């Protein structure tokens, strides 16, 4: 390969795995790196909003192991009137929906945390301080978070405007991931579109944005006019 | 009568003893928080009696832990200068203590009075020796001239590493503790 | 205030009875059911049919 494929193999690894669901060993490495910028920064409303969004974060894993002792607990009952196929799959049902309902309710709160992360940062005024790396990659861990906690609950909709806001910070723009999803979720709209039977400005709007962010997601991740660009050159037009 | 006095000083000499011993260890902290708490590592610089964060906090070759403490204003600062290099492997889990060369403290808020004057800085160049070494901390008084803790009569002495020098480095090992295990 | 207390525990009462009188409704069909069950020609088949019930 080119020095630039290597570079680029590497840095698409890292992006990936920036895009990571949580777990613990990400948690500890992210509350590292973004203390780090609360080092540097020493301003008592980033703090604020580091302490908000790090609440939210505290909420999705609480959720997670929630998720994980709800479902043995289930698995561990004796279930003597389930000898019906539709028992079972009732069962099933009761499971998912509390399941389901319950990393609503997580969702929620870590949302109220990161909207109140963002409005402490808010209450950063100066722009010589919004300008700085401290500010920007804090404000793309809550994007992120926020993004994150939506699409797993297939809330795809929602995830376009901050994702519209998480690229246009500090080279964020080039994150194979953050182009993957928009067009994941602009390809969603676009379904609504068709199946609504709504109007062809949207049905076309979101067309547009799809393959613009699906070119976008392969030129970064495979490089400009190699087979799988050009691939999608051609289908694009 | 001036035995209790005598064993009092040993008690304190052994308590800032213990906790520099304990302090020795965070360099655990350098290939790696509690709220209101920034931690930042660094090298020492300038005249050697400050520590200059990284701007690569993540660097092997760090060998300055700098600690803000903050309230409701900065109240509290201390300094870790450590003696010898890190271990090369990335995983703080293995790596080992190393004696302090020096500690430097500044207390800014919750000021502490000795004899009703404030020791605003303490600076220790020799934590990790003979646990006897009040001629090793100096003092910076306001009401910040330098005293030598060896110089100063014995309460006052006793009372000076018992209401403000332990009880600080003692905060301050909690506090890195703190941050260690949350993150290891 | 008395009379109220005697009366509010009449509806605390009345509500505990009315979901006994259905667990008994229940307990009733089951051994209407079980007496099914209880026949030895009736099949282990159609058994699992009654003992979801």
């Amino acid at each position: 390969l080119t020095e630039d494929q290597k570079k680029k193999k590497k840095e698409i690894m890292e992006q990936e795995s920036l895009w990571k669901n949580p777990d613990f060993k990400g948690y500890n490495k992210t509350f590292q790196e973004l203390h780090q910028l609360s080092k540097t920064f020493a301003n008592n409303q980033f703090r604020l909003a580091l302490s908000n969004y790090q609440s939210g974060v505290n909420t999705i894993m609480k959720n997670r192991d929630w998720v994980e002792q709800y479902r043995k607990e289930e698995a561990e009952k004796k279930r003597l009137d389930e000898k019906w196929y539709w028992q079972k799959v009732d069962r099933k049902a009761r499971e998912e929906r509390v399941v389901y309902r319950e990393k609503m309710k997580a969702k929620q709160d870590a949302l109220n945390y990161f909207s109140k992360a963002i409005n402490h940062l808010d209450e950063i005024k100066n722009p010589d301080l919004r300008e700085r790396p401290e500010f920007k990659r804090l404000l793309s861990d809550v994007y992120r978070s926020w993004i994150m906690a939506e699409y797993d609950l297939q809330n795809l909709p929602q995830t376009i405007p901050i994702l519209e806001l998480y690229i246009e910070i500090d080279d964020n723009e080039k994150e194979y991931p953050a182009h993957k999803y928009l067009a994941s979720a602009y390809s969603f709209e676009e379904n609504m579109i068709k199946k609504t039977k709504g109007p062809d400005d949207m049905l076309f709007k979101y067309r547009y944005k799809k393959n613009v962010h699906l070119l976008r997601a392969t030129e970064l991740k495979y490089g400009k006019d190699s087979p799988e660009y050009k691939h999608i050159v051609n289908v694009i037009n | 009568s001036g035995k209790s006095m005598a064993d009092t000083e040993k008690e304190l000499d052994d308590n800032i003893s213990e906790v520099n011993k304990r302090l020795r260890l965070h360099t655990v902290l350098f290939k790696m928080l509690p709220h209101k708490t920034v931690l930042y590592k660094g090298k020492p610089s300038a005249d050697g009696e400050r520590c200059e964060a990284a701007d690569k906090q993540e660097a092997q070759d760090n060998t300055c832990l700098h600690l803000e403490v903050f309230d409701f204003a900065k109240f509290k600062k201390m300094e870790l200068f450590f003696e010898g290099s890190n271990n090369a492997d990335p995983d703080p889990r293995k790596e080992q203590p190393r004696n302090l060369t020096k500690i430097r403290t500044y207390i800014y808020q919750n000021n502490f009075l000795l004899e009703d004057k404030v020791i605003s800085v303490i600076a220790d160049v020799a934590p990790n020796g003979e646990p006897a070494h009040n001629d090793k901390i100096e003092l910076f008084y306001q009401h910040v001239g330098k005293y030598i803790l060896s110089n100063v009569e014995n309460p006052i002495r006793n009372n000076f590493k018992k209401q403000f020098y332990f009880k600080n480095l003692d905060y301050f090992d909690k506090l890195f503790t703190k941050i260690f295990d949350y993150n290891d | 205030q008395a009379e109220r207390n005697t009366e509010d525990g009449m509806s605390l009462i009345q509500t505990t009875e009315g979901f006994l009188q259905e667990s008994n409704d229940i307990i009733q069909r089951i051994r209407t059911l079980a007496i099914q069950s209880s026949n030895g020609i009736y099949t282990e088949e159609d058994r699992q049919m009654i003992q979801v019930e």
